């Protein structure tokens, strides 16, 4: 919100305007944000779907229900 | 059915690679060397109590269906009780078998019965 | 950087979208692909304009049929690695092996692509930038992928296991550095066995690490009890228990100059304090300390303490004259003089004085003796971090030694001044015994807690403490500077009046008033504003904060203390000589095993 | 605007997603309200992750796969509104109510912002 | 010791290793093990060098089919013990025994080896060098292993039950010194069966125990209430209740000065501790507390505040007399003397306080006769360990009635200094009403959470402490040394500048300032940092790790208390005259039962 604020309020002169200018590449006036990510490979999220397309607050808990 | 229906949903996004919405055989020919969605939605659908339902409607903030530790943390805080953060995570290792950091419905009910 | 690196991403991506030739790979549009390849015209040396090949991006793509319409009219670029800068060394064999596509690995050893050929791109590169660190070789990517048919095939084609990398990481290495997995263990245990054969567990990397030792510094503690359990000998069991023993050659390492235990207590990581509760070492530290580490650490300390006193006594009767010179001033109070040095040195009693004092500098200059060359070996910012070490406590003992050996160079100039540094001095030596403070078991986890504490949140009381009362002080300077100072004191100068306000704020000197005489009308509201705002509202919040930090730390404290003491320790052992420290351990010559010590220890099962 | 305005459920996306295929044209998901509201305003001031991250489905583009990672893009283009004068962020910051402040925590926006912090904002803000 | 086992255990192995014969026998070369017999000229009585059969090897590596060619060849070697010093009388039975091989026992006992041998080795001790101790029969081994058919089959071979090892080992008491396993009910009603006769039971150990005092000073609660359960019996039920009998008769330890439950709270175990959660005896000490402890107790506690007044009101009146001299000095102020004695006595009001001060020390020695014969009978450092018992409460209440007798000798040899001890003796005396709190039900575990937290962390505060004031008052004395002490105060000389930074440091006395003359310009840094340091920083720090340490301790003082109130009940109802204590029970010989007492209980349940 502190951001946001002084980026209203401060002149543009400081800043260029973030993004990727796509127009650059040929894409045309819309900018992007390219991001990646690693993630895990649990197996066994997958061998059930793909087989199918072939202690203190835990007694409480179940008190309180 | 609507946590059900969740589950599959994050489902068909992991075998959706490009995310273009359906399900190809190069999509699933990556899968098995590592070993639409309606179409996922059907297919599954042949697969295939109310007060926990009620118990996890309450629970699951945002209803994603998945509780996360600070949805559980908020929770445990407005039960009363005064714990540190690191056996919530414990808790976390307790219940997400499949190691998601989550947990669905499936998750949930073989920890009360 | 980052930006740079997504930078040439997109025009990567840029390069792929112009040439058809290359967009129909990717695509697979093989009915095209058709047209293409019985195009003579079309050159198929084309490569990727930004450092790529086509057999690469049908490697991305995975089209494994337009790989092979491409592998009969270009081949050799199934031996060919590109020239873009992050990415130098790499070929299509790297992205086969990670894809897990073994007909199309297959293919490419069909052609005969060569799997000693090394990548090494500044992508390919140990980084915080980057988020996997695979290896070089691609056996290090059959192994991290995990793959065992494909890193047999290699074995079958060549890819000696014997591996050299930059940074001189080796297939144990990279195996090591890796996010945890039990089929790893396996892995490992596969590659151990197609070993034929020096060992090749005995190489270090090109910083000088032996795997053992970099499993012992990075905790893979699974791994790392798995690769004991070759060295585990069990002996006999009966009835519910069991003898066993431990060759303990190399967690010992006292032949080499850096020990595995010095290595593994010097860490910036934190999980390497777990991995000293594995059973040997434990077992081994507690038998080592029992024996003999808390009486020498007793009497170091009782010398140390006898040392300090005879310091105190010294500083007690230092030689003192008269005011020679009147004041012919009141608010003016100085009866009292220094001598000069010839006219010190003149009774027994400046004699014993005078002796106590050899004592005190002789017993200054050991310390930079001793400690002085210890600073040189390690990194002097990794020697002040670590609180385990006690980096803070040797702080202020050089200090301390600093200014005793500065005083009596003050001393010997005839200079004044000298009960200022004397002052610093004395407060030093005496908060310094705090470090020996650490051997009790009562006494040790509460002065790390404490050490935790003030570099907590202290700083956040300072800092809003500084801030308000630069306000009030000017306030109440403000207030007070119409009327006489004769009845209302400490608001005379803007000095003496924040350190009233300083001296005032924490209760120690009870409120400001004269109930003879009158009083300024804002005086009893803006005071009255100071006291809510001050006194109970926010040294409250400090005892609560306080209590909730002390509480979650609680856990912490004793798994740090519980490492402090070996560290303590190891230290100790290094720099006693070896005289005092027999070899702990069964010497086998003895009984014909030859040259190694071993542990036996037994239990019943549970 | 009114399938916002819900208990929010998967079950309900499921019909926003079906009446946006009988969608069968303008764009329909240009119009405001009286108050001048797009939709994707409304989810982003109502914080409906579930239909904020459904809505961003199509706003994706992946790029390439490399065995256990994956890049991609992101369009950026509705979430900045800087030719506007009522910008989204500020939209979302200022609310009255509370849940809004998890809608900080997005893919998209969460690491633009901090970008935009750490490369602008701290120096700027330790100076003034 | 332990060291020494190692060289031991090594050496040893060495010997099994040199011995090839033994080699072939560890590791069954049933081939080369007939070649060596084969080898008429081959002892076959080789031992090892601490002393061991090659069947004890055979044994211990489970090569039974060796040990039948041994016991083929020489089965004279089955019947020897081991000669060895930690194995004194170790023999392959035990082995067997212990790893559980039934067929080599059927062989062992087919050469008919004697069940009865005993292996009471150094081993073979209940040691906290010995992992696990039983004892030394083959019984007790099979016994604690619980295997039934082994057993059964020694008892179809003689091994008479009764028996007794080194401190009284009976296989009744080794089976309650046991970790808790299912096995041991089993096998000990097992052997209970097969008892048939005095009892057995009966018997104590060298140290006097019936397994039942064992019981119950070890606490292993699911064994005494299964040993109970012989001693419950029902009377009658009637729809969803129940009403019974116990007999108290064994929980009574009624002629023995040996009480049992004297013997229960005097045990250093915390389970045992938690055996007065039993039926029979909660309800027996709830109801004797009820019926007398509490007012027997309130009266003795106000006997005692009245004892403490009379005392009060003597130390009031001393004689006094005018100081004779003139001190003719500035700080000097000895305005007052003390009274010689012949001076002292003369008026009625002399007589008061004289027979005063007599009540006093009547109360005295008293206190002392009835104190000191405690001693003698139970551990002192025992008698001082336990809070339940309140041993630290008893060294005060020892030392005031020491220095109350020692006052009067001052007045006797009309010595000076007669205040000295008397401070001291009366600030002493006025804590010793800490031991009635426990009386109170409100007012019990608050002053053991107290006694338990003075040990607890006051200590850990009062070492930090020293340090840290002793080279700030070294400070301050090395710089107010310079300036007039006049002005200044509180820093004259080093004595009084380290009691003032004790004074100071915990917020006393104000801090030190002056108005009209200025300051030194080093002591305001000085004392800056002494402020920051020293008052918001590690006080603060105490009460936070004083809260910490409350809600983590605060559980178990509830059953501590709990605990300490029979303790104080047996302990009342001990030294009291007989015919204030009738006898508790219900006496059947009237009603023909006969010379036994019983309690009636009921219980409504869910069915
Ligand atoms: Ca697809
Ligand atoms: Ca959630
Ligand atoms: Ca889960």
């Amino acid at each position: 919100a502190t951001t946001v604020m002084l980026e209203r309020k401060m002149p543009r002169f400081l800043w260029p305007r973030s993004g990727i200018c796509g127009y650059e590449y040929g894409l045309g006036d819309r900018w992007f944000l390219r991001v990646e990510n690693h993630h895990d490979q649990n197996p066994l999220r997958v061998l059930r779907y793909v087989e199918a397309f072939k202690h203190r607050g835990w007694e409480i808990l179940r008190r309180n229900t | 059915t609507e946590e059900q229906i969740a589950e599959f949903k994050e489902a068909f996004s992991l075998f959706d690679k490009d995310g273009d919405g359906t399900i190809t055989t190069k999509e699933l020919g990556t899968v098995m060397r590592s070993l639409d969605f309606p179409e996922f939605l059907t297919m599954m659908a042949r697969k295939m109590e109310e007060e926990i339902r009620e118990a996890f409607r309450v629970f699951d903030k945002d209803g994603n269906g998945y509780i996360s530790a600070a949805e559980l943390r908020h929770v445990m805080t407005n039960l009363g009780e005064k714990l540190t953060d690191e056996e919530v995570d414990e808790m976390i290792r307790e219940a997400d078998i499949d190691g998601d950091g989550q947990v669905n419905y499936e998750e949930f009910v073989q920890m009360m019965t | 950087w980052e930006q740079y690196r997504d930078r040439v991403n997109m025009l990567q991506q840029e390069r792929i979208r112009d040439s058809p030739l290359l967009q129909a790979a990717k695509e697979n549009d093989l009915r095209l692909l058709k047209i293409l390849l019985l195009n003579q015209s079309c050159d198929f040396q084309q490569r990727g304009a930004v450092g790529e090949t086509a057999l690469h991006v049908a490697a991305l793509y995975d089209n494994l049929e337009a790989a092979t319409l491409l592998m009969e009219a270009a081949p050799e670029l199934a031996k060919e690695p590109a020239l873009c800068e992050p990415f130098v060394g790499q070929t299509a064999l790297h992205i086969a092996v990670m894809n897990q596509n073994l007909n199309l690995v297959r293919a490419l050893l069909a052609r005969g692509a060569s799997v000693s050929a090394r990548a090494t791109g500044a992508a390919f590169r140990r980084s915080p930038h980057n988020l996997i660190y695979y290896g070089e070789h691609p056996l290090s990517f059959a192994a991290c992928v995990g793959s065992e048919e494909i890193v047999r095939l290699l074995i079958e084609h060549g890819a000696d296991i014997r591996a050299q990398d930059s940074l001189g990481n080796t297939v144990l290495h990279i195996l090591i550095l890796q996010p945890n997995k039990t089929f790893a263990c396996q892995m490992y245990n596969l590659l151990l066995s197609y070993d034929e054969h020096q060992s090749l567990e005995l190489v270090p990397n090109h910083q000088g690490l032996t795997p053992f030792k970099l499993a012992g510094v990075e905790g893979n503690t699974v791994m790392f009890q798995h690769l004991m359990q070759k060295r585990k000998h069990v002996q006999w069991t009966c009835g519910p228990l069991t003898s066993t023993l431990y060759d303990l050659t190399e967690i010992d390492s006292w032949g080499e100059e850096l020990s595995f235990l010095e290595l593994v207590v010097s860490s910036k990581k934190r999980e390497a304090r777990q991995i000293l509760e594995q059973t040997p070492v434990k077992e081994l530290v507690s038998f080592k300390w029992k024996k003999y580490g808390r009486p020498y650490f007793c009497v170091l300390a009782s010398l140390y303490i006898l040392y300090m006193i005879c310091f105190t006594t010294c500083c007690i009767y230092r030689p003192l004259k008269l005011r020679d010179d009147n004041r012919t001033d009141p608010r003016d109070i100085t009866i009292l003089q220094q001598k000069l040095l010839q006219e010190a040195y003149v009774t027994h009693q400046d004699n014993i004085r005078l002796v106590g004092e050899l004592v005190t500098v002789t017993g200054a200059v050991i310390i930079l003796l001793l400690e002085i060359p210890d600073i040189f070996r390690v990194g002097a910012s990794r020697y002040f971090g670590q609180t385990i070490l006690g980096g803070p406590f040797h702080v202020i003992i050089i200090t301390y030694a600093s200014l005793v050996l500065l005083t009596m160079v003050m001393r010997l100039t005839n200079m004044n001044g000298e009960v200022v540094p004397l002052s610093f001095a004395l407060v030093l030596g005496w908060c310094s015994v705090m470090y020996f403070a650490r051997g009790f078991q009562m006494l040790g986890p509460f002065t790390i807690m404490i050490q935790k504490m003030i570099f907590g949140d202290l700083m956040r009381f300072c800092w809003l403490m500084a801030v308000v009362i630069l306000g009030f002080a000017s306030a109440f300077h403000i207030t007070f500077q119409t009327e006489d100072p004769n009845n209302l004191g400490e608001f005379s100068d803007y000095p003496t009046a924040l350190f009233s306000t300083f001296e005032l704020f924490l209760t120690i000197i009870d409120g400001p008033a004269n109930y003879s005489v009158d009083l300024p009308f804002m005086y009893c509201i803006t005071y009255a504003a100071f006291a809510i705002i001050a006194t109970l509202l926010m040294l409250n919040l400090f005892i609560a904060m306080m209590g909730d930090t002390h509480w979650r730390v609680a856990q912490e404290r004793d798994e740090l203390w519980r490492a402090q003491v070996v560290a303590t320790t190891v230290m100790l052992e290094r720099k006693m000589p070896r005289f005092l420290w027999p070899r702990s351990g069964i010497c086998g010559y003895e009984y014909g095993l030859g040259d190694r010590w071993f542990l036996r220890v037994e239990n019943h099962h549970d």
